[PDB]
């Protein structure tokens, strides 16, 4: 019926003044854009159709046709930056706005969607939305005494559409858009759904990538418990956002990252540290590494619950860049820490993969082991044990390569090469 | 991930 017609034809139907003709050609539309290979999205927009799409949104005494105009330009508007922008340029933002109240719910849902692809697009048509006035009829549509009374999809859709409202930098949203968004947040991270899950903790991760007090904001509301134990969550599309958020959390204040560790954080890290999924490895390690950067009661219950080993492990073996957050956390536990929680690193075995790390071709990760072997020999020059720290190095090879670092280019790397045997 | 096509 309305499957595959030219784009002429779309046009000659649109631009005739039959209601059912518009109609029918707007179907047709519908169904060229939403075919998986190649939507001739440039095609309808050269034709001149946008304005006629957003026009119809306005038509309240023929629902089907603003449905089908509304799933038109949703599918424009999750193309390129620029078709989002004709669209936008279209007036479609606040007929989009008006549908959110509409009495047929895929029509408000298909709203939902649209304005999801705008905002989306980047931090100025997400503030132009916002400006619009979106977030009260978004809201409005999630005040019910209980989630899952919604259709999953619908909730999904809107539970997507609030993280990208929450999404993106330079600027971070507006901080009154963040407050009142953030309490339907707080809820949505407690249904059941998997995908809501993901896509809330999607949202928290973006609102806590920013300075301390963006950080304070989602904090304060108490979401950390939950962020934990959806840490501990066997989906993988929740724990990656939920350790995202919980690293984004741990590099604010040390009050903040005390809040993940009471929550109970560090429980969960032996299996994160060890998880299959390359990326989860990395961003714990991440993590752990701003932890180590704490107070030193932080850097004890990071010994108390078992983590050095791990920390041990994941430098011996692991994909490179997480052996460079590895590193990263090993030279701030050391730079940090007691005497005592320096030599407890040691005696977990710290120093003979450390040493092999020193034969890479990274210049940032070797001034990094270079600065934390220099910490640890302060430490064992208080406790006056500096040579046998010495010879465990010279015993696994590492004075050979330190040795070589002295004929190195980077001039930062030979200073310290040279000075560390200079002085041991 | 920004942006969904709807089919």
């Amino acid at each position: 019926g309305t499957v595959n017609w030219s784009v002429e034809d779309i046009v000659k139907g649109i631009n005739s003044n039959n209601l059912e003709s518009q109609l029918q050609a707007t179907q047709a539309a519908r169904k060229l854009l939403s075919r998986e290979k190649q939507p001739p999205i440039d095609n309808i927009i050269r034709a001149g159709l946008i304005p006629k799409f957003v026009s119809f949104l306005g038509k309240t005494d023929c629902s089907p046709i603003q449905f089908e105009s509304a799933w038109a330009l949703t599918n424009i508007a999750s193309g390129t930056s620029e078709q989002t922008k004709a669209v936008v340029d279209g007036g479609a933002i606040p007929a989009f706005i008006s549908l959110l109240a509409s009495p047929h719910a895929h029509i408000s849902e298909q709203a939902v969607w649209a304005l999801g692809n705008i905002a989306g697009d980047g931090s100025a048509f997400r503030d132009l939305v916002i400006k619009h006035g979106a977030i009260d009829p978004l809201l409005a549509l999630l005040a019910v005494p209980d989630l899952s009374t919604l259709a999953c999809g619908y909730l999904r859709n809107l539970t997507w559409t609030l993280s990208n409202l929450c999404r993106n930098k330079n600027p971070a949203p507006p901080l009154d858009a963040v407050e009142q968004i953030l309490p339907t947040l707080v809820r949505l991270l407690h249904h059941n759904d998997p995908e809501v899950l993901a896509d809330s903790c999607w949202a928290i991760s973006y609102l806590t990538d920013g300075p301390n007090e963006r950080i304070e904001m989602v904090v304060k509301k108490g979401v950390v418990p939950q962020l934990v134990k959806l840490l501990g969550a066997t989906e993988l599309p929740i724990v990656t956002p939920a350790l995202r958020a919980i690293g984004n959390i741990v590099t604010g204040t040390d009050e903040q990252t005390q809040k993940v560790i009471d929550a109970g954080a560090l429980a969960v890290f032996p299996s994160l540290l060890t998880n299959p999924k390359t990326n989860i490895q990395k961003e714990a390690t991440w993590t752990m590494s701003n932890i180590t950067a704490g107070r030193q009661d932080q850097i004890q219950q990071v010994v108390n619950h078992g983590l050095v080993p791990f920390l041990v492990g994941v430098l011996s073996k692991a994909d490179f860049k997480t052996q460079k957050e590895a590193a990263w956390a090993i030279t701030n536990y050391t730079s940090g820490g007691t005497v005592e929680q320096i030599v407890y690193l040691v005696h977990c075995g710290i120093i003979e993969p450390l040493m092999n790390l020193l034969s890479a071709k990274d210049t940032k990760i070797i001034q990094v082991i270079l600065d934390a072997i220099s910490n640890i020999f302060q430490a064992a020059e208080k406790l006056g044990e500096t040579e046998k720290l010495s010879i465990m190095i010279e015993e696994c090879g590492g004075l050979d390569k330190i040795e070589a670092l002295q004929r190195h280019e980077n001039e930062s790397v030979y200073k310290a090469s040279l000075n560390l045997i200079e002085k041991y | 991930r920004k942006k969904k096509n709807k089919a």
